[PDB]
């Protein structure tokens, strides 16, 4: 009530140095300021939280395919990413809760080698975490069609 | 949802809290057997929930032998049947060129030997209980939104409970009878 | 595990001068710490442009000479403004340009004052 | 797919973001539990996705997807609830803008702010989905962002007012005024802006500053109305003591 | 001071809390002592009506868990009495309770109904249920009392 | 697409370069096991590519003797379990009437003693690399369209550098940190 | 002559090929000696255009 | 394409020649700008 109420009382002269309704204008005709524009509704107001894993009552996914010699039978969903892949998550997540102003894309190191069962279960499960198209993208073009062929 | 509550009751219901995936801040104030073949380790720890070791030729030691009706019951394909009965041949081999291995063959007499119950047939909730951390500390005494408290006592408990009553809003509970860590349960179930 | 608002700043500025980088010419880095440039607007949003004086200050100085029916009158203002800025050159028009700004920054600074809780008998 | 995502209520606090996004239909409006909603709640992608996949006779990952329902419908409506409710602000993207990205996109002319385009791996999409965003608590400067963003709008017109009133002191007496270009008084105007609206303002030519400064946009402010003032006040150099 | 059930100190917490949601989590709960001082002031202010007028403490380094304002917004529409003859609580205390009704009436924590908004963006501005019922007269109005007791 | 690269770089990598059909031309300067019957040894090669000789009554040797399972996941026909059987019942009177016999029952156990690895899962293109031939001969210097290089030398490679980077259009690439075989192959796969 | 990204023959072969293609074979490979003075023709020929 | 690169401003120092070449249009008195040709590329 000291910020809603307090200035009706006849004891006290409210100097507003400062003007509450700013016109967005304003801010916005600085030239290319997108980028710190960006920043700073991130830095300002993104509340602060931490990454859980799904319900241990799930289990890991089993694949439907005829056993290779080295390939994996599941993929499990407890372990615990390496830090770049909590870079790339964290990098999946910021895109997403900005639907039109970031956008994914697909990179592959020349190491790190992976068995085709991952990349061919991203191919599905990209399918429903993102969308691509009606009023807006979350992905270019050439994640779509890596998807699609995944 | 935060809560406080004496370090005798977490100590005692540690087992039932890490089962239900709350996490444990608590200060304090003072053999097994393996599987022939990763595969099938693999395959148990995803229909249980129970991690299990694999013998890599360590020392005598007690072994599991998976049979045909658990190879059956947990869907096992028959490159694991085949490389199971390898590793056996080879154990065979082993000891007779001169370890104990046990032939389970019933479900529950694996459940009774070693791992965690099996699962119930409900639905799946995005998270299995509402809240997220019961704590023993003054550092966070800020951190709780309510507070449990019990006959029994600790030498921090007092400060704790004179600390935690000044909060102008904090839900209260107190347990008077019946057994302590059954109604502990049943507030963090309801809450 | 955790994230926070300026860490995902900080990670978003990596990323994106990473990405931009790649390119530059002329052929001739840092990150800044978000924490450090919140905590600077912030002050800077909490500061007050006027300031509240219970006297007003001195506007005229007297300077007594060796007459007892005679003495100077001298105007304040103009003898401590004079240090305001440093010397002017008519070779670099930039310097007088920022010599203008800050004179003209002065007087608005001086002349912002709220008299409050004057002492009388 | 078949889905409202974007819609128009009513007014927002700020004027020129008035959209309402929402991920597969859920309303922001409303507050869940995590503990049971999600139960038997389905989107139009999601079921068709789950019939094809039950369709070609893979039923274990059908089975997978179908348990991990209520964990994707909680994730989504946390990060509904932060996209509409806290990260509203005069920083986030005007309707204008908004609605030419994708077209834009899709012919490729490219005239306004590109969009940041990030990379990523395959491992990183299944940990993305074996993975959620839970709020603990929200940000400490949430409360005390409009003072931060009034006070930063007032400092860019105190500057762009400096910079009208330097062009036409300039012109009003070219007799003595030494020529300059505006190059060299725009930088000697920044070297006295406070350092946290540089620092600000500096965390990304010629004639974008001068299409800025003949823009007629301007804020009102204390600041502002003593500076003119005092820029009215200078118009004599005795004033100033600088004499010829 | 008397609880609506005597000697429910004596009975086991598991007799009291017998089901689900916000109400559930508030029965049950004892209170602290500070708290019975804020119960005597507002049997204080319910004695005087005219010269003893409510607001809420809300301090801006403070949470609590959702249940107990739920509960209370609902229990202030018929605890007290605002409009027609005269009040007990301030606008503000109205509005704040109007907004923690209409948050628990937007909570479906054990069954969905179907809800219709209205064009205003104003707080209890929907019908609910499957009869149309209109939340409209539970906003506070000072001028006529719809809201409360009188 | 033709390539120059140093001698000891396609020596270290042969094995590579004929896995991805390559032909190698490079200028020098200074117990196997048996099928008991043709058709398991062709079906075998036919699966994974892998040539395996026949038993013909040599010498006291090693027997690879392929168990029901793998003959069920062979896909083979009743006739060739029976003739592999008969053979087998061969063997035993052989060596009754006075060689190693071992019978492989899992799929790894195989690809671990001899063999080829398994094919992966994508569709077949026409070809595999797009270059033919990677070669170390100032011959047909002219023949090549681009050259690799490494801090590695060879007593002609210098002459051939010479006469290589004299083409007018000439795709030149060097190799400076990590592993220079890792790096040809990269570029080999994706030039 | 100055390159876009200085010091890119300290960075490993593999970040300069990332996708397939005409450019991208182009791209990481580095040039001969030779081809530098054709470079140089064509920026003669940029200085005087007619 | 649609730019013009050759303008006469004020007599110069020679007076046989006192053209000025500007390619892409740019001139001295190289964020954002850009030509008709290069946009039709892309």
């Amino acid at each position: 009530q000291e910020v809603l109420t307090d200035f009706r009382r006849q004891d006290t002269i409210w100097v507003l140095a400062l003007q509450l309704p700013v016109n967005p204008q304003v801010v916005w005709d600085v030239p290319r300021s997108s980028i710190a524009n960006l920043i700073m509704n991130i830095a300002t107001c993104l509340p602060t939280g931490e990454y859980i894993a799904p319900n241990p009552r799930i289990s890991s996914i089993t694949l439907t395919q005829r056993i290779t010699t080295t390939g994996p039978f599941a993929i499990l969903t407890g372990s615990t990413p390496t830090a770049q892949q909590l870079n790339d998550v964290r990098k999946i997540y910021l895109a997403l809760m900005f639907p039109g102003q970031i956008i994914l894309d697909l990179k592959i190191d020349p190491g790190e080698r992976m068995d085709p069962a991952v990349r061919m279960v991203a191919g599905v499960v990209g399918h429903l975490l993102f969308t691509a198209g009606g009023r807006f993208t979350n992905l270019t073009q050439n994640m779509a069609r890596q998807l699609d062929i995944a | 949802a935060m809560l406080l509550a004496p370090g005798d009751v977490i100590k005692r219901s540690s087992e039932e809290l890490k089962q239900r995936q709350i996490q444990i801040n608590l200060i304090d104030w003072t053999g097994r057997w393996v599987v022939l073949t990763e595969e099938i380790a693999r395959a148990i720890e995803s229909k249980y929930g129970t991690k299990i070791d694999v013998y890599r030729d360590e020392v005598p030691a007690q072994i599991i032998e998976v049979e045909r009706s658990l190879q059956k019951e947990l869907g096992i394909s028959r490159e694991g049947v085949a490389e199971q009965t390898e590793r056996l041949r080879d154990l065979r081999r082993k000891e007779k060129s001169g370890i104990t291995i046990e032939g389970v063959m019933s479900q529950k007499k694996l459940l009774s030997m070693i791992g965690g119950v099996e699962r119930k047939m409900a639905p799946i909730g995005a998270r299995e209980s509402a809240v997220m951390l019961v704590s023993n500390s003054i550092k966070d005494v800020v951190r709780a939104t309510a507070y449990f408290t019990a006959p029994t006592g600790d030498p921090h408990w007092k400060e704790v409970a004179r600390e935690a009553s000044k909060k102008k809003n904090i839900l209260a509970y107190t347990s008077t009878g019946g057994d302590v860590k059954t109604e502990f349960l049943h507030l963090i179930d309801h809450l | 595990s955790s994230d926070s608002g300026p860490l995902l700043s900080v990670f978003a500025l990596q990323e994106i001068m990473q990405k931009v980088r790649q390119v530059q010419a002329d052929y001739m880095f840092t990150v800044p710490d978000v924490q450090k440039i919140l905590d600077d607007i912030k002050a800077l949003a909490a500061e007050q442009v006027y300031k509240i004086v219970k006297v007003p200050s001195i506007s005229f100085r007297h300077i007594v000479m060796q007459s007892r029916d005679r003495v100077l009158r001298v105007d304040t203002y103009y003898e401590e403004m004079s240090q305001v800025g440093d010397v002017i050159t008519e070779d670099e028009p930039e310097k007088f340009y920022s010599t203008i700004i800050k004179k003209v920054r002065f007087i608005r600074g001086k002349g912002s004052f709220i008299l409050h809780d004057i002492p009388t008998r | 797919w078949a889905t409202i995502d974007v819609e128009y209520r009513e007014p927002a606090p700020y004027v020129h973001a008035q959209r309402y996004i929402r991920y597969c239909g859920i309303d922001s409006r409303e507050l869940i539990n995590p503990t049971t909603y999600g139960i038997g709640m389905t989107y139009h992608c999601y079921n068709e996705m789950l019939r094809m996949l039950v369709a070609a006779g893979k039923d274990s990952e059908a089975a997978y997807f179908r348990s991990m329902l209520p964990f994707h419908m909680v994730r989504f409506a946390r990060i509904n609830q932060i996209i509409n409710e806290d990260l509203h602000s005069v920083f986030s993207l005007p309707d204008d803008m908004f609605n030419a990205l994708l077209p834009d996109l899709i012919a490729g002319a490219h005239q306004n702010a590109d969009p940041v385009v990030l990379d990523v791996s395959w491992i990183s999409l299944w940990f993305a989905f074996n993975r959620s965003f839970e709020p603990t608590h929200r940000n400490e400067m949430l409360e005390v962002a409009p003072l931060i963003e009034s006070v930063y709008a007032s400092e860019l017109s105190v500057m762009k007012v400096d910079m009208r009133h330097l062009s036409l002191m300039q012109r009003r007496f070219p007799d003595v005024l030494i020529q300059a270009r505006p190059s060299h008084f725009w930088k000697a105007v920044l070297n006295d802006s406070p350092e946290a609206v540089k620092a600000v303002m500096n965390l990304s030519n010629i004639r974008d500053m001068m299409r800025w400064v003949m823009l007629p946009s301007l804020q009102p402010s204390l600041k502002l109305a003593l500076e003119e003032e005092a820029w009215a006040a200078a118009n004599d150099f005795e004033d100033l003591m600088l004499t010829d | 001071y008397i609880a609506p059930n005597p000697r429910i100190s004596s009975i086991t917490l598991t007799q009291r809390i017998t089901t689900t949601g916000p109400f559930a989590i508030l029965t049950g709960s004892t209170p602290t002592a500070q708290q019975l001082n804020d119960v005597r002031k507002i049997y204080l202010a319910l004695m005087f009506p005219g010269q003893i007028i409510l607001d809420l403490k809300i301090d801006p380094g403070e949470r609590m868990d959702p249940a107990v304002r739920m509960v209370a917004g609902v229990v202030g529409h018929l605890l007290f009495t605002a409009g027609g003859r005269f009040t007990n609580l301030t606008q503000n205390m109205a509005r704040q309770l109007d907004i923690a009704l209409n948050d628990y009436l937007l909570y479906m924590y054990n069954t969905r109904v179907q809800v219709n908004y209205g064009p205003t963006g104003e707080p209890l501005d929907f019908q609910i249920g499957r009869n149309q019922y209109d939340c409209n007269v539970f906003r506070a109005d000072f001028a006529t009392g719809t809201g409360y007791n009188g």
